[PDB]
RNA sequence: GCCUAAAAGCAGCCAUCAAUUGAGAAAGCGUUAAAGCUCAACAAAUUCACCAACAUAAUCCCAAAAACUAAUAACAAACUC
């Protein structure tokens, strides 16, 4: 064949690509999941419970999706935009509340996704939303570090607290 | 740059080496400088 | 996925007054009262005016030749004001009203005696000429899939072709007769008068270049 | 090759896809510049209904034809080449490549007609009873049309009608 | 049995066409559906219409969920015309305002499809334009003193014209 | 996902699709899912149950669709075409049902 | 939105706006009117896809026949040697 006709980039592909990348930097949850085939009055339901938590849903077509993800450092999810795709944005991630409400759905499974750069499969997504939050590990961060001297403090204290505890037990059998 | 392998639980066997050497720091210090830290992030955080 | 093309948009094409077909008379307000002879000349070979657009950008191409008469106006004329858009398009006659007239007899008459009654009237139509040009903010595809019933219904073959298709084909004609492999033709052998082939054909040949024969034009002769 | 397996254990069905080994192509071709197959391997005008070898690379076992997507073989030598598929198909050729049926073929029936270079089908065309004069004359088309094009050794042109 | 779209008015639910012979068709009763459309509507102002949706299942129960009342209907009474105009675009119908469209906007929004769509009320209020340009209402953005009267004058004389010349030609078409 | 909506899927149980996102061949897989899952075959009928496990290391396909003729129609679906699942099902669930 | 008994995208006339990533007050089927079946718009893929085909007379159809061995062949007059 003669050589290549390259193609120009259209004023909408520019703005997919725009868009894509202000999304993959702006946010922090950006879940994949399938696309189902459901009733438009069962998806605007859902947009609406989705809207109660204030996360989004979005859809790309392929064609300016897969070229922009392998080009990124996100050549990771390239298998899960195969067929229909579905990408929910979330500010300040809570998945607990996303889970539970595709719970509610039997034939809606979560492929994957990126929370805050870590991509995780759907027991990832289980995992992070079984775990606690970030404040509270936080707290527990300190609490474990020192739980090295609290348990010295302890073994320390407790010598005379064997004394105490054989003289309580002696009382207590007459 | 790139972004993690994609980790998942069925295998999960490799942890961030940055946790790693970071309880390697701590490990390296005496105890004057541990209670150092704990104070400072008692008062930080 | 599929990109967004650019619809065409129509603004300074202006839409004149009475955009659909005027009515044609059977007979002229003034009949011809002197019986004429019935030249085959003005059928035979291309047509020699009205051969391109001059408002519309529309027209229905007739690639032959023959006669059009009041039925056949009458015809054009219901089609295209019942199948046509006063709002957005307009269309215009490029033949004239029928004029000469046609001699007939009765059945049951012997041959001579004289010449026949004027019994209607009819437009000579050459090869290669435009019949209706309409225009306006329409597309191609509407008013060629509209026009070609009319294309079929008249006598001669008739095509509903543009500005666009009209420049192509006359191209696509220029084109195959300047790349023609055989270095015979038949405008230089005629010209040359090779093989004394004269004698066969016809002084209008030398012109026509084998293309025109009698009311049929062959546009795949070169 | 991948083939559909079925088995039936007690009202259970089980369908599973098993893909075996197939031959590639060979590793020198005579022009490898050609974006076609049969262009590119020199073959163009050079095939024909006798040709079983070549014809025979891309049938289905039950004498089906490739599709071209999956085939990659530019247009009108596709439609050469399913012509010339049916044309050998008709003559006799592919025995091998028939559908099989042991309660058909228990009721043999009148003898296979001899044929060869046939263009429609056997049981589609109506005999002609009129079969005009010299001047019009309702000729015997034999072959494809489509095959004018090969290479003449002897020069004359391939009589399509006769 | 499937999803039915109806409009009738607040408590004016006859239990004859065109809603009898559906109902009666897909299997429900017509009188029952009646008295339960009349006792849920009771309180409606009787004469107004309002969409309903009747899911009738397999086994001849049937349900209802009623939405607000038409947006045309709000319009028309926001203007104080009856019945639209019939050139829309040519000919001016009535006159309402944005406060009055806001008005709208705010007592349509608590129905089931702005309620399943999260939108704010900017996109009510621009369907609401939308609407009202169909009418052939003009919506001024703040005038409403005297103008209403001085539009509606002009308007009555030409609804009166357009009355009469409408029956002269129905005169002349039926002498013709 | 018509031929499924108008082939009167209302003799059907249950029917689950396991598969694992990360995989190479799950295309087919996801595109039965979804003409299984699809809007119609939901209001075909309502009784049954459609279920989508998701695994990360399993590496194996498959569908188990059970309905109370007593049978159990197990397709281990890895190198078939959607398309052929599709009908596979479809024929079989004609001839049983 | 008007007329009509009904005109719910479609006997008709006028407007042809408004949200969703994305759906025309609707380009064909269908009802008396509905309902319902489609097209184009998103998400799923993306072989080629614009028009071109048409019976017939009378005694009995009328050489048989042959797609590939090389052809600016050959056979072919009251023409010319
Ligand atoms: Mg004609
Ligand atoms: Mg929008
Ligand atoms: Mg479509
Ligand atoms: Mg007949
Ligand atoms: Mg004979
Ligand atoms: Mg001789
Ligand atoms: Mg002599
Ligand atoms: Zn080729």
């Amino acid at each position: 064949p003669p050589p290549t006709p390259p193609q120009e980039e259209t004023g909408l592909v520019r703005l997919l690509r725009r868009e894509i990348a202000a999304v993959f930097r702006d946010n922090r949850m950006i879940a994949v999941c399938q696309h189902v085939a459901l009733s438009a009055e069962d998806k605007l339901l859902l947009r609406h419970q989705l809207r109660k938590h204030k996360i989004l849903m979005k859809i790309f077509p392929n064609q300016v999706l897969k070229p922009f993800l392998e080009e990124s450092k996100y050549q990771n999810l390239l298998p899960l935009f195969v067929g229909h795709n579905l990408l929910l944005v979330s500010e300040e991630p809570k998945v607990k509340e996303m889970v539970r409400i595709l719970k509610g759905i039997p034939f809606l499974p979560l492929l994957g996704g990126c929370i805050d750069d870590t991509i995780l499969s759907r027991q990832g997504f289980i995992n992070y939303s079984k775990l606690p939050s970030l404040a509270l590990v936080q707290g527990e961060l300190v609490g474990g570090l020192t739980f090295l001297t609290a348990q010295t403090y302890s073994m320390l204290q407790h010598q005379p607290r064997q004394l105490t505890a054989l003289l309580d037990q002696y009382v207590k059998q007459q | 740059e790139a972004l993690a392998g994609a980790p998942l639980d069925n295998a999960p066997k490799e942890y961030p080496p940055k946790i790693q050497q970071l309880v390697q720091d701590i490990a390296s210090l005496t105890l004057l400088e541990i209670s150092d830290l704990n104070e400072l992030l008692k008062k930080t955080l | 996925f599929k990109t967004l093309l650019p619809v065409p948009t129509f603004e300074d094409v202006a839409i004149p007054e009475k955009p659909k077909l005027r009515f044609v008379e059977r007979v002229p307000l003034v009949p011809k009262v002197r019986r004429e002879r019935k030249n085959l000349s003005d059928i035979r070979g291309p047509s020699t005016e009205a051969t391109e657009f001059t408002e519309g950008r529309f027209a229905i191409l007739a690639l032959g030749g023959g006669y059009l008469h009041w039925g056949h106006f009458e015809m054009m004329r219901l089609t295209i004001n019942r199948s046509m858009d006063p709002k957005n398009m307009f269309a215009l006659w490029r033949v004239p009203a029928p004029f000469k007239p046609i001699t007939r007899k009765g059945m049951g008459q012997r041959m001579g005696g004289g010449k026949g009654a004027i019994d209607h009237y009819v437009t000579p139509v050459k090869a290669g000429r435009l019949i209706v040009e309409m225009g306006g903010r329409c597309e191609f595809k509407e008013v060629q899939g509209f026009l070609d019933l009319v294309a079929h219904k008249l006598p001669f073959p008739a095509k509903a072709v543009s500005r666009e298709t009209l420049e192509k084909m006359r191209k696509d004609q220029e084109e195959r007769e300047r790349n023609n492999q055989n270095p015979w033709t038949f405008e230089r052998i005629a010209t040359a008068n090779m093989l004394g082939i004269r004698k066969v054909l016809s002084p209008y040949d030398l012109t026509h270049k084998g293309r025109y024969w009698g009311k049929f034009y062959t546009p795949e002769r070169v | 090759f991948r083939e559909v397996v079925e088995i039936l254990d007690g009202k259970t069905t089980i369908i599973e896809g098993r893909i075996t080994e197939t031959p590639q192509e060979s590793p020198n071709p005579p022009n490898p510049t050609g974006q076609c197959p049969i262009c590119r391997w020199n073959l163009k005008h050079k095939y024909n209904y006798e040709d079983v070898l070549l014809l025979s690379q891309f049938i289905r076992p039950h004498g089906g034809m490739l599709p071209r997507r999956i085939t990659g073989l530019c247009q009108e030598e596709h439609l050469k080449i399913e012509e010339c598929v049916k044309m050998a198909h008709r003559a006799g050729l592919l025995p091998n490549h028939r559908p099989k049926l042991p309660e058909g073929f228990v009721p043999k029936s009148k003898p296979r007609l001899n044929r060869y270079l046939t263009r429609w089908s056997p049981r589609s065309v109506k005999p002609i009873y009129n079969k005009g004069h010299r001047w019009n004359k309702v000729r015997m088309p034999v072959g494809s049309p489509l095959l004018k094009d090969n290479v003449s050794y002897s020069g004359r042109p391939l009589l399509l009608y006769h | 049995s499937g999803m039915i779209r109806a409009i009738v008015r607040a408590g004016q639910a006859r239990p004859g066409p065109p809603l009898g012979p559906i109902l009666g068709q897909r299997g429900v009763s017509i009188n029952q559906f009646c008295k339960e459309f009349n006792e849920k509507t009771k309180d409606i102002k009787e004469g107004i219409p309002l969409p309903t949706k009747i899911f009738v299942k397999p086994d001849r129960t049937f349900e209802i969920k009623i939405g607000q009342p038409t947006v045309s209907y709000f319009l028309k009474a926001a203007a104080g015309i009856e019945k639209g105009a019939r050139h829309t675009g040519k000919e001016v119908a009535g006159l309402v305002t944005l406060k009055h469209v806001y008005e709208i906007a705010r007592v349509k929004a608590q129905d089931d499809a702005f309620a399943l769509q999260d939108v704010p009320l900017s996109s009510v209020v621009r369907s609401i334009i939308g609407s009202a340009r169909s009418l052939g209402i003009r919506v001024v953005k703040d005038l409403s003193s005297e103008e209403l009267a001085a539009f509606q004058k002009e308007r009555a004389l030409f609804l009166a014209a357009q009355r009469e010349a409408d029956l002269a030609a129905q005169a002349e078409a039926a002498k013709k | 996902a018509a031929a499924l909506a108008r082939l009167g899927l209302r003799a059907v149980k249950q029917v689950r699709v396991q598969f694992c996102p990360f995989e190479k061949n799950v295309e087919s897989t996801r595109t039965f899912l979804q003409a299984v899952s699809s809007e119609k075959v939901r209001c075909t009928n309502l009784n049954c149950s459609v279920i989508a496990d998701v695994r990360h290391d399993g590496s194996e396909p498959c569908v188990d669709v059970l309905f109370g003729d007593g049978h159990r129609l197990i397709m281990r679906g890895a190198h078939l075409t959607a398309q052929e699942m599709l009908t596979a099902f479809a024929s079989h669930i004609q001839a049983r049902g």
